[PDB]
């Protein structure tokens, strides 16, 4: 247990999170935002930020605030 | 010695049941 550790409406947060070979990719992009509903329709790509050789077999997620 | 243990690409588990050398 405890094996690996890292430390480093008006705006849209956007992440990808995915798994390849026990490395785990996050992506992202920050952006204000006009439309009050939902997601816009329009188009803005996400950058990577973290690679991480975690090795775990992730199968569920949950939210945190 | 009898320390050293065993049973996808760089997967890992430590749950378990285990065999082991000597
Ligand atoms: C995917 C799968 O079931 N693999 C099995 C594992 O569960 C078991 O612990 C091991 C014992 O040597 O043999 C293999």
């Amino acid at each position: 247990n405890c094996t690996f550790e890292y430390v480093s409406f008006k705006n849209l947060r956007e992440f990808v999170f995915k798994n390849i070979d026990g490395y785990f990719k996050i992506y992202s992009k920050h952006t204000p935002i006009n439309l009050v509903r939902d997601l816009p329709q329009g188009f803005s790509a996400l950058e990577p930020l973290v690679d991480l050789p975690i090795g775990i077999n992730i199968t569920r997620f949950q939210t945190l605030l | 010695n009898y320390n050293y243990l065993y049973r996808k690409p760089f997967e890992r588990d430590i749950s378990t049941p285990l065999q082991s050398y000597g």
